[PDB]
This record gives structure tokens, C-alpha cells and sequence, in this order.
RNA sequence: UUUAUACUAACAC
RNA sequence: GUAUGUAU
């Protein structure tokens, strides 16, 4: 139809195991990593 | 069509300087209405922009008069000099040649014995004059010079015709100046002429008839300079001179000044004399009478 | 609208842009943006009053007086009605115009 | 120190520092940025 | 006494509007 | 509706006195220089 | 105001009124305009003369009266663009030229 | 021509303060006009010339 | 026959 | 007198 509507990036990029998979977020305790990060920023 | 017929069409145009192939090109753009100024469009038309030469006509009646009827006649009807049977000039006049004469200038006045030669016919550029008419101007030049030679003086004369589209008469004016101040003038003008106008011109500032006269003294000016377009010219002695052709006349001076400013400096006068205004009118005896009696001794 | 008159005066400072349109528009938008702030610099000078402070002006005036005093300076008069130089002066003025 | 004695003014620019440059402003026309942008591109 | 036009700061410090236990972060330039 | 601050008035009249005073200082100087 | 007073020295009181008055003006551009009380305007034909003599003031707060009279020298016969009378006066100050 | 101008009348007691600013500013006639209220600086200059 | 307006204008200087 | 449309 046009130039822009040609095949491009036929591949998606699912999340690899280290960079932020959804399963690793469940086992992660977001709660405590949040507080500890605020204390460090505040102290400095 | 036809070649022998087509030759006739070409010579007719040659006399009519106002209309050629530039006016048919410039007319076609105004007439076109839809005209985008590109290279894509100018090619897509191409033939449509050149096409004309149907409405052009008139033949002899157009050329005989020249420079329009309404314009030149309006100039001729008002022209304050032009010597005929019918018309008598506004200038008082001193001595009449067959095709020229001496007369006194406007009231502001540059010097005590300031005069001007004027041809009888409507000449404009003094290069358009006949060689028969020019010979009378030469006898005037020598007698006027010899008049001021007894006074211990000498003279510089000049003429200024930056615009012949206006279609004015040309008055070659005589300016009495002392010989030590005369010898400086070659410098003054040479500065003024090179400075005055913008210096990207083609024609090159300064064209010496003083060196040309050594090659051909009878006519250096007439040979070298060209009549058709603008111009300005000064001279020393009979056939010396400096010469400059004028372009961008708006820059030069519409009322005459570039030369008059140089004489306003060289001779040194107040800043109220610099600009020439007034009129000839008539019957101005007390000033022009003193010149006639003095001039008649040296005047043929 | 202000943002842009920033961003395009720094694609002209540099060189990138062309065609009057943009160098015409973002000359307008400045000319306003600047008149806006030559208005405030006036209004907020009559409201905030002279910044010089008399004591400072007194020194500046008096010190100036001593300088002119030291020179034996003559003050420039009003043009006489019989003044040889005025005709010359006028012509110059016009020639400049 | 007789040259500094002759000066008719004294420590004028004495407390010239600090300014509100740290203070962010929600007014594009009356920031410091803009005062520099008009400082530079004019006169 | 005289506040020269250059100084004439129209608005109030970002602190004194909260100015105590709140963190005032001015972030123009990027990092990384 | 806008008005000038009081300091403006102060400034104007402060200069008048300097011009008055200085004028006399010049006439004092001029008289001294005649001797 | 200060200009009006400073000006009043250099010339007649009537001329100096013109200049000072001349500067007030209304400035105009399209939809908008404003008065010009505070600033000095350059468009005037004589705005050179105003800025040179009022610049003179801003030199006589840096130099000081003492040094300035040495540089310019006597008013009767002032020194060259960058010369003095004596070597003593030349070396008296850190400010040479 | 406009309505905002006050052509008619000049009220003595309001007017002795209009010549007062001339002592302050000296010339400066366009900054005087919005204060004095009568505007039309021409007349504000001509009134002090009376 | 005179005066004005527009159209002739795909005119001319 | 076309660019652009209306009628046969
Ligand atoms: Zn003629």
C-alpha cells in the first residue's frame, strides 16, 4: 500500500530472566526495597 | 513568412528602440495571469511565453516622430528655448549661429561671465548633432576662450545629460576660471567622476579625450564617447577633456549638482548657490547687456 | 509560543533554518517577547522609584562639575540669529537624511 | 593606598551573590533562563 | 532599601510555601 | 490607576540644592580668581 | 531626570530641555505600545552626543579626578592619544593608559 | 475625538497638583499624563504654560 | 450636441 | 478572459 506499511520488526522481544520478568517481581519484596532506597537518598 | 519579407520586419524594429523581444516577453507575463516563477513551470510553458509579434504594426508613422507624440510634443510645446519662426526663446540670447546660439543662464549664477551654448534643434546629447552644426560650436569656443585670454583667465566648459529618456535640450555651459585654478580642475573632476557613481559599472570611470586628441584632435570626443545612452563630459582648451558616462542617475543628481558641486568647491562659493533654481522668463537686460558689448569684439 | 521563539532563535544562531517565513516569524515573536519586557522595566521603575538614590547622584553631579570647572569649559549657547556657520550646518543635516 | 582614596564611590558591588537562580519558577516569561535569552539575543 | 529591577523577585521561595519537611527537587539536566 | 513612589520627590529636590549650592561655589571661585 | 540636570551644564537650558524631552516618547509596534520614561533612546540624530558625554561620567568614576587630569593633561594643550608630559606622572599610578 | 478624553472644564483644586509633577520630573511629559488624568499631553503642557 | 458611471481592456505609454 | 464551474 505504501512504503511505511512494509514488513518490519517481525520479532517481538519478551523479557529475559534478569532484566525484569514478571515472576521475579512476585518473589521480590517491593515494599522493603522502596523504604531502603528513600533512606539512602535522604541521608545523603 | 518568406525571407525577403522577413528582412523588412527586422530593420523596422531596429529603429523602434522601445519595442523588441523584451517587451513581448514582459507583456506575456502580465497577460498570462497564471504565472508561477520557477524552472519547472517556465519549461512546461516555454513556447507560450515567447509567442507574440501579431499586434506589432504602424510601419513609418511610428518611426518618423519617435519617442511618442504626446510626450515629445508636450516637451516641445513647453521647451523654454528652441528657436523657430513660430517660437521665440525665453533666454535673452547674444549671438546667433545658423544652428546654435549663446545666451545667459538662470538667476543663481556660477560666475560673472557665465554663459551657455545651445543648439537650435531639439538635439539632447551633443553627440546626436550634425557635423555641420558642430563646426559652429567650435568657432564659438575659440572666440569665447580668446575673450577670457585678454582677461588672463581661461575657461572650462561642460555638458550634463544623464537622462535622455526625459528628452531635454543640452546646454554646453562656459565657466570663467583663472589659469592656476584651471590647472587643478583635472584633479577635482577625476576624483568626483570616479567617486560619484557606484564602481561596479561596466563602462569604467574617466575617458580622456585629452590623450585621444593627440591621436585625432578634430574629433576625439565624437569618436570615443557614445550618443545613445546617458553621459557627461568636461573639456579644457578647444578639444581636450575628461569624460564619464552616467548610470543610476537617481544616484547622480536629477537637478544638476555633481559638476556644480565641484565648481562650488574649486571656485569656492556659499552653500546657497550650490543648487540651481529659477527661470529664464525674459527681458533681463542689466546683466546680459554687459556681456554682449564685451563679447562683440572677439565674436564673429 | 514562547518556548518556540527560544528553540528557533537557536536554529538560526546556529545556521540550520532558512526561508524568510521562519526568520520572519521568529523575529516577530521576539519583538513582542521583548516589548513585553521593556514594558515591565518601565512600569516597575515608577512603582519601585529611582534606583540612583540622591546621595549617589549628588556625588556624580558634583564630581562632574569639578571636571568641567577644571577645563575652564564654556557652555554651548543657543544658535545666534546672525550665525555664519548655520547654512553650512543645515545642508550637512539633509545630506545625511 | 592613595589611589583607592581618590575614588568618589566605594564598595558598591559588595554583597553581589546568591540570587534566585536556584528557585524554579512556573512562569516562562519571568524565569532567569528567559532573562538571559533576551539579554543575549538583543543589543 | 532600593530593590533594583534586576533583583525584584516577584514570587516567594519554593521552601516557604511548604519549607520544612518536604523535599524541593529542581531537575533540569538529565543524568545517564 | 497608577502613582509614583515618594522617593521620586526626594530625588528631584535633592538635585535642585546641588545645582543651587554648586552655582554659588562657582561664583565663589570666580570672585577669588579676579584678585 | 539625572540626564536633564547633567545636560543642563554642557549647553543652554533651553536646548537641554529638547533632548531630555525628546527621549520620553511613546514606542509603537503593531497592536501594542508603551511610554519610554526610564531608558535612553538611540534613534535620535544626536543620541551619539548624549551617549558620549554621559559615557564621560562613567569614566570619571573609574579613573578619579586626579588621574584623569594627568592623562588628558592641560586643557590648554592636551596630550596625544597615548602619551604624557613627564615620566613621573606616567609612573604615579598603576593605570597607565 | 475619543470619549475617554476630558475636553471640557479644569477644576482649580485638582489642578495645583498637576503643575507639581513638573517640579519633580521636568519635561518627561508622557509619564505625567496618566497620573494627572486629563491626558492629551499637549494640553497638559499648554496648561502649565498658562 | 453636452455631463456622469460602468462595461468594453482580451489596449498603449 | 484563462485558472474554475453552469446549460445544449
Ligand atoms: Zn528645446
Amino acid at each position: 500500500t505504501s512504503s511505511r506499511a512494509l514488513p518490519a520488526h517481525l520479532k517481538l522481544k519478551y523479557r529475559q530472566e534478569s532484566q525484569g520478568t514478571e515472576e521475579e517481581v512476585r518473589k521480590q519484596d517491593l515494599r522493603e526495597a522502596l523504604l531502603r532506597a528513600e533512606a539512602a537518598h535522604f541521608a545523603t | 513568412p518568406t525571407i525577403d519579407e522577413m528582412v523588412q520586419e527586422e530593420k523596422l524594429l531596429n529603429k523602434q528602440r522601445k519595442y523588441g523581444q523584451n517587451y513581448e516577453y514582459a507583456k506575456q507575463i502580465a497577460k498570462d495571469k497564471t504565472y508561477s516563477n520557477n524552472l519547472d513551470y517556465l519549461d512546461e510553458n516555454a513556447g507560450k511565453l515567447s509567442n507574440r509579434m501579431k499586434r506589432g504594426d504602424v510601419s513609418l508613422a511610428q518611426i518618423s516622430s519617435g519617442g511618442d507624440l504626446k510626450k515629445i510634443n508636450h516637451v516641445l510645446d513647453t521647451c523654454p528655448l528652441c528657436l523657430n519662426y513660430e517660437t521665440q526663446p525665453l533666454a535673452p540670447v547674444i549671438s546667433l549661429s545658423h544652428r546654435a546660439y549663446v545666451s545667459l543662464p538662470t538667476q543663481p549664477e556660477l560666475a560673472k561671465y557665465h554663459c551657455l551654448i545651445v543648439p537650435t534643434g531639439h538635439r539632447i546629447n551633443t553627440l546626436s548633432c550634425d557635423e555641420d552644426e558642430w563646426d559652429e560650436i567650435r568657432n564659438f569656443m575659440k572666440c569665447i576662450a580668446l575673450m577670457f585670454d585678454s582677461m588672463n583667465l581661461g575657461v572650462i566648459f561642460y555638458e550634463n545629460a544623464p537622462s535622455p529618456q526625459r528628452y531635454m535640450h543640452t546646454a554646453i555651459e562656459c565657466i570663467p576660471v583663472s589659469k592656476r585654478i584651471l590647472s587643478l580642475a583635472p584633479a577635482y573632476f577625476r576624483e568626483a567622476l570616479s567617486t560619484s557613481d557606484e564602481e561596479w559599472s561596466q563602462h569604467r570611470k574617466i575617458i580622456d579625450t585629452l590623450e585621444g586628441s593627440k591621436k585625432y584632435g578634430k574629433w576625439a570626443f565624437r569618436k570615443m564617447m557614445v550618443k545613445e545612452l546617458g553621459y557627461f563630459h568636461v573639456w579644457f582648451s578647444i578639444d581636450g577633456g575628461y569624460g564619464h558616462v552616467v548610470e543610476d542617475e537617481k544616484a547622480w543628481g536629477r537637478h544638476d549638482q555633481v559638476p556644480r558641486q565641484v565648481f562650488a568647491s574649486m571656485l569656492n562659493l556659499p552653500p546657497e548657490v550650490i543648487r540651481r533654481k529659477g527661470s529664464w522668463t525674459g527681458k533681463k537686460d542689466p546683466r546680459e547687456d554687459m556681456f554682449r558689448s564685451r563679447f562683440e569684439k572677439f565674436d564673429w | 509560543w514562547t518556548s518556540v521563539a527560544h528553540f528557533n532563535r537557536e536554529r538560526i544562531r546556529r545556521g540550520a533554518t532558512v526561508d524568510k517565513t521562519v526568520a520572519k516569524k521568529n523575529l516577530g515573536r521576539l519583538t513582542r517577547l521583548w516589548l513585553k519586557a521593556e514594558q515591565e522595566r518601565q512600569h516597575n521603575y515608577l512603582k519601585d522609584g529611582p534606583y540612583v538614590t540622591a546621595d549617589e547622584a549628588v556625588a556624580i553631579y558634583t564630581t562632574f562639575v569639578h571636571w568641567l570647572e577644571s577645563r575652564r569649559f564654556q557652555p554651548i549657547p543657543f544658535p545666534p540669529l546672525s550665525y555664519k556657520h548655520d547654512t553650512k550646518l543645515l545642508v550637512l543635516a539633509l545630506e545625511r537624511l | 593606598r592613595r589611589w583607592d582614596e581618590d575614588v568618589v564611590f566605594r564598595n558598591t558591588h559588595k554583597g553581589v551573590d546568591d540570587t534566585p537562580r536556584p528557585g524554579f519558577v512556573n512562569d516562562m516569561l519571568r524565569s532567569e533562563f528567559h532573562k538571559k535569552f533576551l539579554a543575549r539575543f538583543v543589543d | 532599601a532600593v530593590v533594583l529591577h534586576e533583583d525584584k523577585q516577584y514570587y516567594p521561595s519554593a521552601e516557604e510555601v511548604y519549607g520544612s519537611n518536604v523535599d524541593i527537587m529542581v531537575q533540569e539536566q538529565d543524568t545517564q | 490607576d497608577v502613582e509614583i513612589n515618594d522617593g521620586f520627590a526626594k530625588f528631584s529636590e535633592a538635585l535642585y540644592t546641588v545645582e543651587r549650592q554648586a552655582r554659588e561655589e562657582v561664583r565663589y571661585r570666580a570672585i577669588m580668581r579676579q584678585k | 531626570t539625572l540626564l536633564n540636570r547633567l545636560m543642563s551644564l554642557l549647553m543652554d537650558t533651553n536646548l537641554a530641555s529638547y533632548a531630555s524631552a525628546k527621549n520620553n516618547v511613546v514606542l509603537s509596534y503593531k497592536d501594542m505600545s508603551h511610554t519610554n520614561s526610564y531608558g535612553l533612546v538611540r534613534g535620535l540624530q544626536f543620541s551619539s552626543f548624549i551617549w558620549q558625554f554621559y559615557g564621560l561620567v562613567l569614566d570619571l568614576l573609574i579613573l578619579g579626578l586626579q588621574r584623569a587630569t594627568e592623562i588628558a593633561g592641560p586643557a590648554d594643550a592636551p596630550n596625544d592619544f597615548l602619551h604624557f608630559k613627564d615620566q613621573a606622572t606616567e609612573t604615579s599610578h598603576p593605570i597607565r593608559l | 475625538i475619543d470619549p475617554s478624553i476630558k475636553k471640557t472644564e479644569w477644576s482649580r483644586e485638582e489642578d495645583e497638583k498637576l503643575l507639581h509633577l513638573a517640579k519633580l520630573l521636568p519635561t518627561q511629559w508622557r509619564t505625567i499624563a496618566p497620573i494627572v488624568g486629563r491626558t492629551a499631553t499637549q494640553c497638559l503642557e499648554r496648561y502649565q504654560k498658562l
